[PDB]
């Protein structure tokens, strides 16, 4: 994912899930501040997000909260953790319909991001 | 003595610059071998336009 | 002499404006050829509506 290729977050996450569906996996929880631009209306990503080949992520909680929600409405988690938990859902067979980012205000360490999930 | 060259790797977004600066200070401290206390932060770093 | 034109490329989000402003500064600092020290910060930039 090359830097500043997508003019907003909505079009960024549209091809982030598509890349994950294609077998591409990402991990940036250690250098999170270097890849997320501030404000969701800024071009995404701030810097190029490299691919990884050793993606082995097993979270300590049930990532699919309901059958149609990644987190309970109002749950706050680290922004880098949102992408990992989202990637966990696509791997296990859940499809992403809409990523909830309309009224969100923060991208850095903690953000209230959510996704509406679907089968297949 | 072998010349010390520090590759900052500023192109990628996950290069720990703190580690490279610490390498510079540690090399200026250990390799002096003057028998006195060395302040590795007392250096001149002259760079060109591209590196800056 | 040859006229200098600086393309800011404001449409491209990846273009770094700091480099272009630095080029504008260094052109006035280098091409002055006045023989004295030159401060390039005083450049009186006048800009059209769309550029602004």
């Amino acid at each position: 994912i090359k830097a500043k290729t997508y003019p907003d977050f909505k079009e960024f996450v549209k091809d982030f899930v598509a890349n994950v569906k294609a077998g591409k996996r990402y991990d940036f929880r250690k250098y999170q501040e270097a890849v997320l631009p501030l404000t969701y209306s800024s071009p995404w990503p701030e810097s190029d997000i490299p691919e990884v080949t050793d993606f082995n992520y097993t979270p300590d909680y049930t990532v699919p909260f309901s059958e149609e929600l990644l987190y309970s409405v109002g749950a706050q988690m680290r922004t880098a953790d949102f992408f990992m938990d989202l990637q966990y859902a696509i791997i296990n067979g859940k499809d992403v319909d809409t990523v909830y980012c309309e009224w969100l205000a923060r991208v850095k360490p903690f953000s209230m991001l959510n996704a509406k999930l679907k089968d297949s | 003595v072998t010349k010390k060259t520090i590759y900052f790797d500023l192109d990628n977004p996950n290069s720990d610059i703190d580690a490279h600066i610490e390498d510079l200070r540690m090399h200026m401290e250990d390799e002096a071998k003057t028998g006195t206390v060395i302040n590795g932060e007392e250096i001149h770093i002259v760079v060109d336009r591209t590196f800056f």
